[PDB]
């Protein structure tokens, strides 16, 4: 499993350009794939998404009716065309991969990504906090306020938990309540009761520092919460 | 049935008695 | 000599007739004759699983009451969910023919076997996301009738080679193996425990073995002809069979004896399938007939009728929280109750 | 996510119909008989890759198995004809094979179903009754009061003590076979030794096709 | 031969079949009628659920 | 003239007793197809449901003409009202209707099967048979509307006449009445037995190019000729009318006894028809008569 994503830049604003990402280690067919954007030192925004089979095709309300994302199942390639190009458009925009089903685990891997530089009545995800220094060894934990409650009446929530250590993409942490995701210590823990949502760590280590980011799946927009940063 | 509308005092009493389609 | 052997053996088996006999000092419908009939409960089919390209032969409920296997002659392994019907994967076999799946508890796994005489197990929760086969094992040399899980690494598996297995996925090897039955063995059931496993096979009789120790304990001979599903009390010292003679009959692995004997008039056909409610209220058969039919473990008593089939039942499954009820038929169709 | 959800579930469905709407323009078929028959001349089961006129046929032999066949065969209800080879050469395991031929003929699943017969080896045959060390054929005496019927011409340059012996095992097994089943199945009769097989099973699984469908037309 | 072998199997797991311990079958129906008592209130199928907590409907 | 027919009694008597016995032989005869296509759910296949529509057309086609035709012998007053005069003429026709596509659709669901080397309630079957309940409705929604009562003193009489008014009202229908004999030969014979016998025969054809292949081949040509035999003498005696009726001979008084005659046959043998299919599948399918 491994993403590359190739074009970007410097590129004049009004421009236009081809935003290609590479799949590889498994069936590209089977998987949904996002866009998320990362503006330099602030935080995580949805750009687009694409299905499996390219059934339904989705994009950020902002952003709606302007972009343009395709995939190609036998060349195994994802394609994002820049149709125009504005100050807001230059983040770090990050391929993410999942699949939907029952014990499915999305947004579990984050390609490395590409740089590309120019020249309302949706849920609002915020953080109490922004950032907290906290040495190794203890517990630290975490608070999410969500603008409508996320208890879905099948029985269970749509938090997203990540860690984005300097120098990488964001890695899933915690995808759903009272369970935990693949290759993640079982140190991490969440809880929510519908209004507050909370993420707990037992004993932060060395390789656990970085900021948390928060996403919730009620509602397609998918709006990210403020990064919290953490210091040794 | 009837072929005229005139009083068509034969072929009114034939489709009188004819069967019904 | 040669015939002391045999003179041995009938001496043997008149010692057991006459120990069971002796302690077969009444039998418990008198004593079930005190408590209340169950009477008579009607289940509607609450969900209607099509999409099945054949025949359905075998299935296995998970762990949770939301997961389902389903496994059909046209070689498709297919997960479906419970609640909201909408299918969770769909393993395409090597071989079509197929005859049973198998669900771990922990999820993380599912295997199939049939006519092939491979017992394929696949991994689920792959990185890769595509269902692939983690490996496939080829020790017996008959056709594979049923499989069961004791957990990540152990699957207990009974084939035509008239023997039990019991495979380590680790190595893929067998690690013991059970010789006792004469018939080709077909239905396989484990105690809530993990501890013994009963079977049952062709020679009318079934069999109770203990994992580890490699060899068998109990044996039950009550049947009159060649019995086809065998599944264990929920409580785990009892177990009930059905068979072609279109009768059913439940063991006690501490009396070693037959205590009842669910049988019909009306009924004409043999059981293919059998499963108890979570409290062993409840005796659920599957008949060879379009329909389904339904008994009281304990008065023996017919207390309902589950129609919606228009081909012969072939396999029938309860939650593990008793919520649910899945019956499977060669129509294609995987029918809820509850 | 009832929508992504939904979605797979109309991916995974459309592939079943689309590789399942494959498997019934080829049409699967049973392989049954004596391990001295010569079944493999026209693991566990073996499949055939072979198609004629633009359908593919799948073959299923069967091994491994020592004696058991009485409920083996319940995953064979669908496939719409079995295949009988009989070893007619050998008389001692003529009597064992009828007796196999009555089991399956007689079975609570394969009572709406066909079968097609292939006498393998009917060379051997032909100069077992030439020369000596043949009598009877090993059955009851009740073989010397049969007589050769004229109502289906033999290949021409035929022996007549040969065709006398090969319709009198079709009589037999056309009193078998019309002995129980009623008109539910017909059996199919057929001679083999024979680059012919494969046309002469395609008009066989045309026939029983054909059959069917005017059965449930009910005309 | 295999006929030997086979019939001092047979006969060596008969006497292993018959040295285990058997008890009256009354204690057992017992038994099995207070474990099926004890969770009666517990099987949906015996006493079905208000379509509320019904997870189907 | 003497009357156009002052019905002779003897031709009353013959039709009481024939149109009677065809009247119980076809209740009995569709209705026990009917129970067994519902009893039964293994017989619920694609021409199944075909053939129950034709037993159900042919159960509705003998409820309302026999009583109706045989009463008239008796007398005729129309005693029904003018609203339900109106109601016979076209749920007659619609009675019909759906029978007479009813063997068009069966004959075209037969030639699949046979000319398809595979086989085994269809999305395709299942819009077939609504096709022809709603088509043979619009086809004789005509017949609905143009149908009226209309009082005639026949040397005095209070005799309340029924016939397709003259008026014609719409100017369409007064193009229904002019091609009134050849709209029916044509959409009940000319079309009908037309792809009936191509379509039946290229499934002989196909079936052929061996017992039962012949047999059933007879069975299949006996039904579509029984079937053009059987609607012949009612649909022949409107085309004598088309086409030789003059009022300058004075002919009209044997013409329309002669007319009349055939008229009263051919409506009886015509529910006839009705009722000798369900008989027909009795003698030619074994799954039938052992369900019987």
């Amino acid at each position: 499993v491994q993403l590359v994503e190739s074009g970007g830049g410097l590129v004049q604003p009004g421009g236009s350009r081809k935003l290609s990402c590479s799949a590889s280690g498994f069936a590209f067919s089977s998987f949904g794939m996002h866009w998320v954007r990362q503006a330099p030192e602030k935080g995580l925004e949805w750009v687009a998404y694409i299905s499996s089979g390219s059934g339904t095709i989705y994009y950020a309300d902002t952003v709606k009716g302007r972009f343009t994302i395709s995939r190609d199942d036998p060349k195994n390639t994802l394609f994002l065309q820049m149709t125009s190009l504005r100050s807001e458009d230059t983040a770090m925009y990050y391929c993410v991969r999942s699949i939907y089903y029952y014990g499915s685990s999305p947004f579990d891997f984050w390609g490395q990504g590409t740089t590309l530089t120019v020249s309302s009545a949706d849920i609002v995800m915020t953080q109490a906090t922004s950032s907290v220094p906290v040495t190794p060894g203890e517990s630290v934990s975490i608070s999410c306020r969500s603008s409508k409650s996320l208890l879905h009446s099948n029985g269970n929530t749509y938090l997203y938990w990540f860690l984005q250590r300097p120098g990488q993409s964001p890695q899933l942490l915690i995808y759903r309540m009272s369970n935990l995701a693949s290759g993640v210590p079982d140190r991490f823990s969440g809880s929510g009761s519908g209004t507050a949502f909370t993420l707990t760590i037992s004993r932060l280590e060395a390789e656990d520092v970085g900021v948390y980011y928060c996403m919730q799946h009620l509602e397609y927009p998918l709006t990210f919460g403020a990064g919290t940063k953490l210091e040794l | 049935c009837s072929c005229s509308s005139l009083m068509d005092k034969e072929c009114v009493y034939f489709c009188h008695l004819d069967i019904i389609w | 000599e040669l015939d002391q052997l045999r003179q041995e053996a009938e001496q043997l088996k008149n010692q057991i007739r006459d120990a069971r006999k002796a302690c077969a000092d009444a039998t418990l419908s008198q004593i079930t004759n005190n408590i209340d009939p169950v009477g008579r409960i009607q289940m509607r089919t609450r969900r209607t699983l099509r999409g099945h390209l054949a025949k359905i032969y075998a299935m296995h409920w998970g762990t949770d009451s939301r997961l389902l296997v389903s496994a059909s002659q046209d070689g498709k392994l297919i997960i479906w969910d419970s609640y909201t019907t909408n299918k969770v994967h769909a393993i395409p076999l090597r071989s079509s023919w197929v005859m049973t799946c198998a669900y771990a508890p922990s999820g993380n796994y599912v295997a199939c076997g049939g006519l092939d005489n491979i017992c394929s197990i696949y991994n689920l929760k792959t990185r890769e996301g595509n269902v692939r086969v983690s490996r496939e094992l080829a020790g017996h040399t008959g056709y594979l009738s049923c499989c069961r899980f004791l957990d990540d690494n152990q699957i207990v598996t009974s084939s035509g080679d008239t023997t039990c297995a019991l495979w380590d996925i680790e190595t893929g090897q067998q690690t013991t193996t059970f010789t006792g039955h004469t018939g080709d063995v077909m239905s396989l059931s484990l105690a809530p425990d993990t501890r013994l496993f009963v079977s049952g096979a062709c020679d009318a009789s079934a069999k109770l073995w203990d994992v580890r120790e490699g060899m068998c304990r109990q044996t039950f001979t009550g049947h009159e002809s060649d019995i086809n599903a065998i599944c264990f009390f929920p409580n785990g010292n009892a177990f009930a069979t059905g068979s072609d003679d279109a009768t059913c009959r439940l063991f006690d692995l501490r009396a070693d004896q037959e205590l009842m004997t669910y049988s019909h008039d009306n009924i004409i056909c043999g059981i293919t399938s059998v499963s108890f409610s979570k409290s062993g209220r409840l005796l659920l058969a599957g008949y060879d007939d379009f329909n389904c039919n339904v008994w009281d473990a304990l008065k023996a008593d017919r207390a309902g009728v589950l129609a919606g089939h228009d081909n012969r039942v072939s396999c029938l499954g309860v939650t593990d929280d008793g919520m649910a009820v899945a019956t499977g038929s060669w129509d294609s169709f995987l029918k809820i109750w509850n | 996510e009832d929508k992504a959800a939904a979605e797979r579930s109309k991916m995974i469905d459309k592939n079943l119909r689309e590789d399942g709407e494959k498997a019934r323009r080829t049409l699967r078929l049973l392989l049954l008989g004596a391990d001295n028959s010569g079944k493999s001349t026209i693991s566990g089961i073996f499949e055939t890759k072979f198609q004629v006129d633009k359908v593919n046929f799948h073959m299923f032999d069967v091994g491994g198995q020592r004696d058991e066949r009485r409920k083996w065969i319940q995953c064979f209800n669908d496939v719409t004809a079995i295949i009988f080879v009989v070893d007619s050469s050998d008389y001692n395991r003529l009597q064992e094979a009828l007796n196999d031929f009555k089991s399956i003929w007689n079975n609570r699943w394969l009572r709406t179903i066909s079968v097609i017969l292939f006498l393998n080896k009917q060379d051997l045959l032909a100069e077992k009754v030439l020369a000596g060390k043949s009598k009877i054929e090993d059955y009851f005496p009740e073989f010397a009061r049969y007589t050769t019927p004229e109502d289906a011409t033999p290949e021409p340059g035929e022996d007549p003590r040969v065709t006398r012996a090969k319709y009198f095992i079709r009589k037999e097994f056309v009193d078998i076979s019309t002995a129980s089943g009623d008109g539910r199945h017909i059996c199919y009769p057929h001679f083999t030794c024979d680059t012919e097989n494969a046309r002469r099973i395609f008009n066989d699984c045309k026939d029983i096709i054909l059959q069917m469908n005017l059965r449930e037309y009910n005309l | 031969t295999a006929s030997i072998a086979q019939a001092r199997k047979l006969v060596e797991q008969l006497k292993m079949e018959a040295n285990i311990d058997r008890i009256k079958v009354s204690k057992a129906a017992a038994d099995l009628m207070a474990y099926c008592e004890a969770h009666a209130k517990e099987d949906p199928l015996l006493t079905p659920v208000p379509a509320s907590e019904n997870p189907f409907r | 003239c003497q009357g156009p027919i002052e019905i002779k009694e003897t031709f009353k008597y013959i039709n009481t007793v024939v149109s009677c016995l065809v009247f119980v032989l076809g209740i009995i005869g569709n209705s026990t197809l009917l129970r067994i296509i519902y009893k039964n759910k293994c017989m619920r296949n694609g021409p199944n449901i075909l053939i129950a529509s034709l037993a159900l057309g042919d159960l509705l086609h003998i409820v309302i003409d026999i009583p109706i035709n045989v009463y008239k012998l008796l007398a005729e007053d129309w005693p029904f009202g003018a609203e339900m005069c109106k109601l016979v003429p076209f749920i007659q026709k619609a009675s019909v209707g759906i029978t007479v596509l009813s063997l068009c659709a069966l004959s075209i669901d037969r030639y699949r099967a046979v000319a398809s080397w595979s086989r085994i309630v269809p999305k395709w079957t299942a819009v077939e048979i609504v096709l022809i309940w709603v088509v043979s409705v619009v086809l004789a929604v005509p017949e609905a509307i143009g149908f009226d009562i209309i009082t005639m003193d026949y040397k005095g009489s209070y005799l309340r006449i029924c016939l397709l008014h003259p008026v014609q009202k719409t100017a369409f229908m007064q193009f229904y009445k002019t091609a009134k004999d050849w709209w029916l030969f044509s959409f009940y014979f000319c079309l009908p037995l037309a792809i009936t016998a191509f379509f039946y025969t290229l499934m002989t054809c196909e079936m052929l190019r061996l017992k039962q292949r012949r047999e059933v081949a007879k069975t299949v040509f006996c039904l579509v000729l029984v079937f053009a035999l059987c609607w012949l003498p009612l649909h022949l005696s409107r085309i004598l009318k088309l086409t030789l009726y003059n009022q300058n001979d004075p002919n009209r008084c044997e013409l329309l006894s002669f007319l009349l005659v055939l008229d009263y046959i051919g409506i009886n043998m015509a529910s006839l028809n009705s009722c000798i299919n369900p008989i027909a599948l009795y003698l030619v399918s074994k799954r039938f008569k052992n369900c019987f």
